[PDB]
């Protein structure tokens, strides 16, 4: 039958000194299976369920590398949004991202997700057609404009269409 | 596996 995989990433800037608080959590069907936390004693990806401990050590290392990579991405783009919305340098803000795939019974992609939110408001999201973007406001249109010119929709669609579906298949087997 | 790094906003 149908299956799904979702990843939720959130970065929250803090007043005062200190980098943003970043968190990443993944879900299979609707069960948390992986999690990363920047404010952890040992920041790294870790299994949340027994059937995830069967992944090689190198699996969790390179995947934790993506975390650090994603974390820096959220750091740089939190600053970009402060300028787009002309916000005071003194405040807390949260940039969020959700991405994933739903797979039908035939094993093929049923629906793909790639959407971002800023301070609890939708910013930009990949439409179900996986070809166009919905830009909530004028600031989002700056991003959408540059993403249409760079063919970002196809880029993300490639992942959702292949890797997302393939890894969901693997996880379900284990 | 995780998706590739997204383009910049």
């Amino acid at each position: 039958g149908p299956h799904s995989m979702r990843y939720y990433e959130t970065a929250t800037s803090r007043r005062g000194l200190g980098e943003p608080r970043y968190t990443s959590v993944g879900y299979v069907d609707d069960k948390e299976f992986v999690r990363f936390d920047s404010d952890a004693e040992n920041p790294r990806y870790e299994p949340q369920v027994p059937w995830m401990e069967q992944e090689g050590p190198e699996y969790w290392e390179r995947i934790t590398q993506v975390a650090k990579g994603q974390e820096q991405w959220f750091r740089v783009n939190l600053r970009t949004l402060l300028g787009y919305y002309n916000q005071s340098a003194g405040g807390t803000h949260t940039l969020q991202r959700m991405y994933g795939c739903d797979v039908g019974s035939d094993g093929r992609l049923l629906r793909g997700y790639e959407q971002f939110a800023y301070d609890g408001c939708d910013y930009i999201a990949l439409n179900e057609d996986l070809r166009t973007w919905t830009a909530a406001d004028m600031a989002a249109q700056i991003t959408r404009r540059k993403w249409e010119q760079a063919g970002a929709a196809e880029y993300y669609r490639a992942y959702l269409e292949g890797e997302c579906v393939e890894w969901l298949h693997r996880y379900l087997k284990n | 596996q995780l998706s590739p790094f997204p383009f910049d906003l």
